[PDB]
């Protein structure tokens, strides 16, 4: 018996007659990387073949679930979402993620600040498990560090089916000087919790490049650590109010 | 010129250069995305017709972007030989296919006609191409480069040792490249996708790499496919050079978009003359692939094979080292599934081959497109024997960092060894004094990275 | 023998082999119009698991049909060499599937381990090898069968001439033998699929074929893909025999669905032997392809991969010169599009390889599935890595009778100078006496039916 | 660094690098005429030994001429590797000799070291070279480039066909030209020294150089020796485009001399780009000479041979197809004898494959000098076991213009057929359709210009 999503399948060590087994142990647990699983000829192992493909039906299930409506509301967030309607349609049509629908913005102007110096949005972007899992480890820190020995906070709220463009608008609709988004990367083959961080120093939607953006990824467990990460944005946030740059358009 | 045709009875009316082109690609979810693509099976074939009897200079004095607004058309512009344009400027797409594909058509032939083509021309023939064609024309058109191994060569074939990190762990690098080496990876580039994107970082990256091939003696060069900025600063600073990439589109603002000039370009050309450990003459590594510039909203109407073939003559200005499109690293909206992605991987290719450039393929896919690993396996094979000249390499593909697969370290061994095809020649003399091949074929000891230690 | 195993915390029971075989395949409309297939990518990995962890007595003791209710199923059984089952009879899927891929096993360990095997085994080993796998595993495994010509030596590729009219005319069968010769088809058969099955009609096809094989001597053979009783009846009445066809199914209810009992096949075996101008000793030609068996209602709730081996099982008893699959010729509703067509291609013929039959493949489509002629570019050419024996050859590959699409005779020429490979030894030579073909590309002169005049 | 050293008892002792370069040299007219040549066999020795002892870092930081005050000394210092040089600038000289000529020191070993090396360090190497070490060491230094055909691959000798006329008439030049192709003269450049330099003049040259290229389809490139400038103006107004010349000394003010900018070799770099009828990257030639620059008063008190080793820096900043000395050109002020001619064409050859251009050699004598025909076949077979890259081609060679002699259309053939060379691959197939060559060796039908008629 051997289950494949087990800690045992994943340090499993495939070559045949190594010269050094014991250094082959080294190097499995010094990576996530499938290293050391053998070969049949010039072809990957079975059992090699057979855990990539069963993580290959786990990743293609973590694309098309979605955060709850009733995790939002345990976290007070303001339930907001942009031109799509669907996740079918949010993988094929980037340009409508990229902007607000029109019920949109009547209730951004309304329930929230305006213009904030750092203002925090948060989306699922393409997975929702880099969001649920991570949520409680950066959030409260993160709100916590930009108030204390901060400056004006923004009011958060989450936009389901968004993109990163989108933050672009949002600069404009409550006119932050820095907008923070936290958005879910593409799932991987091996887990889904990677975050990343998406930051602007006021965003136009008519002259902001790419370029201008600074990001912040592969925030989750086995990457950057939610609690430190948070304290890396909270540092960021505060040289883009310094330096009125962001992106390439900054220094050090 | 014609932008008019007749189908079964049928006139099919179309506006501009630029709509022919698009509409004459085979479907994509990306032309669909981009509001260019024909409406029917009929249109794309009339499409078709009238873009076989448009003449090259119909589509050389048509590019997607004006001269005056976009420095890339005025780069690939300025670098056509003139004198083998006139030779070509009345012949129709439908006389360039033939002359491409003609076993009379040699690879000297090519190496001159080529230079009268612009990257529009060089789409207009790609999209009249079936896959076999697309297969055999590039295989016709070798591009062979030099840095420390020499790629391209007909008969061989190379692969990039791609060990990237989720935290840069250099332990966690350095065991991804012993693992490629002992499957024979690693003759294209050793080179790295980093996290952070300062100097210190990159160094630190790119000392791990130079110490294994300088502990091993190994004939290959490392690379961190960072900011080509970051890059130039790294190495000025002292850091071991190697290869100096950067990503680049098919258009102005594409480029600014990526916050890159072409001044850039010309200032990593000096600092690789001036620092970097290269034996041969070539040491620049550019990534391309179809969706970037819709992506940036800087295509301005034109379709993503288009404004692909627009990188590649970008980058033959530049003579780099390598090239390689990564053909499915965006996501199912620019190409939606294994038919698209894989006719996307010979376009791409064809185009790279017929602009001159080395080029390669990331044969890769998304967790979010229709697609699995058996694609990929697929399309590395096409690809090898159209003569791609090197392709990823990844513990079992799976990138850990970049969220998506490639190919594996497996998947370079078995293309070789089923088609008879060896490795840079440089680095297979180490593989075979390192007792991990013979004849081309793994040892029986090959396979296992324990045997560096 | 564990019918279970837990995947990601849940638990994935299974009935029996025949479900685990069924449930391990690749999604495919077939599979699903069965009510086989599994449910989920999860159920399919776990079904992949148990099958590998079953050794090959669980499979050989247990067939998909009964042995006492089905002479396919006796004919495997029967032909089995027991003592090299007994050596691998313990041998895991996993293990069977490591052993065949691995470069230390030889072409000679291989010729009398298939001998262990039942065809149900072959199947289960197709199952759990990726698209690489079944190329680069049967590239390993070559037959080599001759009749007037030498097939399936490595480095040889050939096809089979298959000029069809909606009449039988016999001016439209010559014009397109002529037309395949001058891109060297030919070397596999010539075979014609008749409009009419009666005696008559044959003859006067089987002369016309031969009239131009006598008339410039070509080394070959000729066939018409009549029912077997038939192309008895024409030969022992003098008509020239060269292969004798017929097409097979993988269990007994389905020959019988075709009119076929196993005493044709005997006596097809002997009138070969009396009648036929064959040099070699293999002159019989069996054609298969998943979904007969289902469409038949014969295939007792087994897959159509198991089913499909379940032929090559049967043909091998046989030791015939050429066996294809036709892998898209049904439609739709058992491989729906391009990446199922491509699949099944290269599983049959990895199946067939490692029955050791001179496995082919009818790279074909029809025009009410999603597909186009792109798919058979692609998949005669990742075929032709995995060292096909031949494929098909029609004018563009356009059936005007059989309404489908095959590959065209310049698909055969573009595989052989693509990856280098030459047709039969003494067909090339004739080819070569023709001025058709010099160091394995196609003359100046050649594609051109009127040199023959 | 030390400039001093006792031999014999005695202690001798020099002023600075410069003495010590020139001293270090052969016995030749040359230096004795600028006053720097060494008083005795003792003394030459002693300064051998004294450069030999210093390092690669003595010499690179002590250039003939200031940077500041030089644009040739710049641009030889700018396009130094910085990486390649601090790995070698402790190098002695003596070592750096004893690397070169190594038999463990691979072509790409030394691929990478030259780009550390300015022309002051290769002029050192050869003073302390004997001519077996220059002939050798040159040998196991290839460097191959391609413009219509591949010059420098071992095993293969090309030539120019050099057909000047007193008058610059079309029926003279042709008839030469006729001459040499029956020789398999003309794969290195059909070159004409223009007697009047004159648009109008150049482009009838060129018309009737081209006339016969095209008549026959010859692999090759024509070429007239006249001032860069005016070969810029007639290609830019149409004249048929192949190599473009200059004559280049290694001093700015030799440049001036010659009335030459460095833009101007910019701009022939560029009309080629995108004007000349090139295939391959390489079109531009260059000639040297010992002697050039002491000619123009523009030694600055250094030797002949450390001045003609930045020419070959200037050189490769270029990148050119061919670079050929003109080794006994001027007279015998320069060099008086076979020996000082022989010697001089053994260094420039070593020195010009050290600096990595693809270097070939005009030997060659005049009649005010103590040599004769004798002298030039010495020298050409030597050169030719040193794998120079090419000779001159003239009928007997008696130059009725330029009033000496070079080597005859019989020597490449006599040199060929004695070591078993061949031409450039695209000029040797040519000459075998021709007729006029088989496996290397001139066919009975060859040497008679009347074939071509
Ligand atoms: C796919 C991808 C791209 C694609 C984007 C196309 C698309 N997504 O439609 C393309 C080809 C443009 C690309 C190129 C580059 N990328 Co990128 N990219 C990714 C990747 C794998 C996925 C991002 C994602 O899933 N986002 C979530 C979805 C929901 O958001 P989205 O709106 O659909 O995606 C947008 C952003 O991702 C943005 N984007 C993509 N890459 C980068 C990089 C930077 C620096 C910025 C500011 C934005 C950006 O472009 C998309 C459209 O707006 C990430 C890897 C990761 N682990 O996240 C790297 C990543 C974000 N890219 C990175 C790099 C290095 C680059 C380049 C700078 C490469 C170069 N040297 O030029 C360029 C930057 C281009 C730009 N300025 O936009 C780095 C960023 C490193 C850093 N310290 O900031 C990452 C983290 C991967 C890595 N190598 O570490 N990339
Ligand atoms: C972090 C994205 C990485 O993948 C590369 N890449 C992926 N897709 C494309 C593309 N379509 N164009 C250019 N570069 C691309 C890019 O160079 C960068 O190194
Ligand atoms: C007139 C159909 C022709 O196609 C062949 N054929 C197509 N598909 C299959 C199949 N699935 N099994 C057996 N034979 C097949 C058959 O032998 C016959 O000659
Ligand atoms: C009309 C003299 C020709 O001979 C060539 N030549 C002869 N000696 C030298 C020399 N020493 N340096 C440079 N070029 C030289 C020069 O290039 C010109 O084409
Ligand atoms: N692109
Ligand atoms: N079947
Ligand atoms: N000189």
């Amino acid at each position: 018996a051997l289950d494949l999503g087990s800690a045992e399948a994943k340090a499993w060590i495939g070559v045949e007659n190594p010269h050094r087994a014991d250094v082959l142990t080294e190097l499995r647990r010094s990576t996530v990387a499938r290293v050391c699983t053998g070969r049949a000829g010039p072809r990957p192992r079975t059992q090699a073949l057979l855990r990539f493909l069963a993580d290959h039906s786990r990743s293609k299930d973590t694309v098309l679930k979605e955060v709850p409506e009733e995790w939002v509301k345990a976290q007070g967030l303001l339930e907001v979402r942009s031109e799509i309607s669907d996740k079918n349609l949010y993988l094929t049509r980037p340009d409508m993620g990229r902007r607000l629908c029109a019920e949109a913005v009547e209730a951004l102007k309304a329930q929230c600040v305006a213009n904030p110096d750092v203002q925090v949005v948060i989306s699922d972007g393409l997975s929702t498990d880099a969001i649920t899992v991570n949520y409680e480890e950066i959030l409260p820190p993160l709100m916590a560090g930009l108030k204390q020995a901060g400056l004006k906070v923004g009011t958060p709220f989450f936009v389901r089916y968004g993109r990163v463009k989108i933050e672009d608008q949002i600069g404009e609709i409550l006119g932050a000087k820095v907008v923070i988004l936290l958005v879910g990367e593409r799932p991987g083959l091996g887990q889904s919790e990677s975050l990343s961080c998406y930051a602007v120093y006021s965003p136009r939607m008519a002259t902001t490049v790419e370029a201008d953006r600074t990001c912040i990824s592969n925030i989750h467990q086995g990457g950057t650590p939610p609690v430190e990460a948070a304290a890396v944005i909270v540092d960021l946030a505060k040289r883009m109010l310094e330096q009125k740059a962001s992106g390439i358009n900054m220094t050090r | 010129m014609k932008l008019k045709t007749t189908l079964f009875g049928n006139v099919y009316q179309f506006k501009d250069v630029k709509e022919v082109l698009a509409k004459a690609n085979e479907l994509r979810s990306g032309d669909v995305l981009a509001g260019v693509a024909a409406a029917s099976s009929q249109e794309r074939v009339a499409a078709k017709q009238v873009l076989s009897e448009m003449t090259v200079a119909d589509i050389r004095n048509n590019p997607v972007i004006a001269y005056e607004d976009d420095c890339v058309t005025r780069l690939i512009q300025d670098d056509v030989n003139e004198t083998a344009y006139n030779q070509i400027k009345n012949w129709s797409i439908s006389e360039l296919r033939e002359y491409v594909l003609s076993d009379e058509t040699s690879v000297d032939d090519i190496a001159f006609t080529r230079k009268g083509l612009t990257s529009e021309v060089v789409a207009a023939v790609a999209k009249i191409c079936s896959n076999a064609d697309l297969i055999y024309g590039a295989k016709k058109m070798p591009v062979i480069k030099k840095a420390n191994t020499t790629i391209g060569i007909p008969g061989t074939f190379s692969a990039r040792l791609q060990p990237n990190d989720t935290r840069d762990d250099v332990q966690s690098i350095a065991a991804q490249i012993y693992e490629g080496l002992s499957f024979g990876v690693g003759d294209a580039v050793i080179g790295v996708n980093p996290v952070t994107d300062d100097v210190e970082n990159l160094s630190r990256v790119l000392d791990t790499i130079y110490g294994v091939i300088d502990k091993f003696n190994i004939p290959t060069q490392g690379c961190v496919l960072a900011h080509v900025t970051t890059q130039i600063e790294a190495i000025r600073r002292g850091a071991p050079g190697g290869l100096i990439f950067q990503s680049i589109c098919g258009s102005e603002k594409g480029l600014k978009e990526f916050g890159v000039e072409l001044a850039m370009l010309d200032e990593a050309r000096a600092v690789g003359a001036e620092f970097n450990r290269i034996a041969g003459e070539n040491c620049l590594y550019f990534e391309t692939g179809q969706g970037s510039a819709l992506s940036a909203g800087a295509n301005f109407g034109a379709d993503q094979v288009t404004m692909e073939a627009r990188n590649y003559g970008l980058a033959r200005h530049y003579d780099p080292f390598i090239v390689n499109t990564v053909v499915g690293f965006i996501g199912p909206e620019y190409l939606y599934n294994d038919r698209q992605i894989i006719r996307a991987g010979l376009e791409d290719h064809f185009m790279g081959k017929l602009s001159g450039i080395s080029m390669g393929c990331d044969c890769c896919y998304t967790n979010h497109a229709d697609a699995d690993q058996n694609l990929n396996e697929n399309l590395m094979i096409l690809l090898a024997t159209a003569g791609c000249n090197y392709i990823m390499g990844m513990p079992l593909g799976d990138d850990i960092m970049l969220n998506y697969q490639t190919t594996a370290f497996h998947d370079t061994a078995t293309v070789r060894q089923l088609l008879n095809l060896r490795p840079s020649p440089e680095f297979e003399r180490w593989l075979e004094s390192m007792g991990i091949m013979a004849n081309g074929r793994l040892t029986k000891r090959a396979g296992d990275p324990s045997l560096f230690f």
